[PDB]
């Protein structure tokens, strides 16, 4: 994993482009990933 | 045990399996010409 | 809004399908989004 350089992701199928780091935000144990709006992928959760 | 099982059911009574928790290596399928007939609807088999 | 195609996400659809068969789906997408941009514009033009 890296965090401070943007590079492509893909997590569980789900894949695209930008730069992670930890959320501010947290998540319930059930949820999976989140959205932002409309079709911004906000925020995932590292499934190792 | 799916593909290599001693019997079949019949058309009117397919039977439907389960199957979660594990690791699916599709590239030995496709790459056997033992079928007669792989057709895919809506994924590519070369990219499963 | 997928458009009616299989989904919304480029990526999605790329990694799904193979060029010979995705270029369809991508132009689907194409045509529904270039009309919402067009009409985007155009009332911002009259707007302005």
């Amino acid at each position: 994993l890296v965090k401070n350089k943007c590079v492509n992701f893909n997590f569980n199928g789900l894949t695209g482009t930008g730069v992670l780091t930890e959320s501010n935000k947290k998540f319930l144990p059930f949820q999976q990933f989140g959205r932002d709006i409309a079709d911004t992928t906000d925020a995932v959760r590292d499934p190792q | 045990e799916v593909f290599n099982a001693t019997r079949f059911a019949s058309v009117y009574a397919w039977n439907r399996k389960r199957i979660s928790n594990c690791v699916a290596d599709y590239s030995v399928l496709y790459n056997s010409a033992s079928f007669s007939t792989f057709k895919c609807y809506g994924v590519s088999p070369t990219k499963l | 809004s997928n458009f009616g195609a299989i989904s919304s996400v480029l990526n999605d659809i790329l990694s799904r399908l193979d060029p010979p068969e995705a270029e369809v789906q991508i132009d689907r997408l194409i045509t529904g989004r270039l009309q919402s941009l067009q009409t985007y514009v155009t009332q911002q033009l009259i707007r302005a």
